[PDB]
């Protein structure tokens, strides 16, 4: 998930 | 007063601009190509804007990521209803400083009848004389307003957090508790628009292609996977009234 490695 | 106010002031978000070519022609695609666009770039902003929240780190990360992902439409819908109220008196949808909807572009955008919706938020926001301090404690809120009926990972701390900000926003009110059922009322009735506003995207998104509407990579992913688990019944938001 983009979403996910981005968030973190 | 409340390290917590002093809190939500300190990290409430600038000015975010869409990028939005306003030399050309308003047009369906140009138009919402650039709201997109804008929603990307007030997402990184809301991702940033929940980290430094009072309480946010204390959830697990799955439960801070899903939280935000659900809740993204309502926080940046509340708060554009907000900017179009301080700055234009409600009279145009102000998304951004490049990105004012006027009558036609609310026609233009395919959106109307939600537009007006938003823009009847907007004038609420008169009506009721709302604080800019009500506001920001709303707005922390309604992150945490939307969640999957099958629980989160520690449905517990989201609950204690919940009930918090709640105590909050009770203690900058506190025949007057009238102001709560308005303010409750208020938050409940973004919900409604959100929705409309997430089918809207969703579809558009599936037809995307086929209208030259551009939607930037994170923004599909969460359109496909978190948006529809909500549009599914999946993911519901908490209202304060039945
Ligand atoms: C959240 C945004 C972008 C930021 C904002 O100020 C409110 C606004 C409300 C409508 C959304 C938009 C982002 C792009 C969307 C999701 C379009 O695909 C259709 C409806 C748009």
């Amino acid at each position: 998930y983009i979403f996910d490695l981005f968030y973190k | 007063q409340p390290i917590f106010l002093n809190v939500l002031e300190a990290i409430e978000p600038g000015v975010v601009c869409a990028g939005h070519d306003n030399n050309q022609p308003d047009s369906f695609a140009a138009l919402l190509s650039s709201l997109n666009e804008l929603g990307e770039r007030q997402l990184v902003h809301v991702v940033k804007w929940a980290k430094a929240l009072p309480g946010f780190r204390n959830l697990h990360v799955d439960d801070q990521m899903a939280v935000i992902q659900y809740s993204w439409m309502g926080l940046m819908v509340f708060a554009m209803g907000w900017r179009s109220f301080t700055n234009v008196n409600s009279a145009m949808l102000y998304f951004a400083p490049d990105l004012v909807f006027n009558e036609y572009r609310m026609h233009k955008s395919r959106m109307y009848s939600q537009c007006v919706r938003m823009r009847h938020l907007s004038q609420e926001f008169g009506w009721l004389q709302i604080t800019p301090q009500e506001f920001l404690c709303m707005k922390a809120l309604l992150l945490f307003s939307i969640i999957p009926v099958d629980g989160l990972k520690n449905q517990k701390f989201f609950d204690e957090l919940r009930m918090n900000y709640i105590k909050e926003l009770d203690r900058i009110i506190a025949s007057c508790s009238r102001r709560f059922y308005q303010l409750t009322k208020l938050l409940d009735s973004v919900q409604p628009i959100a929705r409309e506003l997430h089918q809207f995207t969703f579809d558009l998104l599936i037809k995307s292609h086929m209208v030259s509407v551009d939607f930037p990579e994170m923004m599909a992913e969460i359109i496909s996977v978190q948006v529809p688990k909500i549009l599914s019944g999946k993911v519901k938001p908490i209202y304060f009234h039945t």
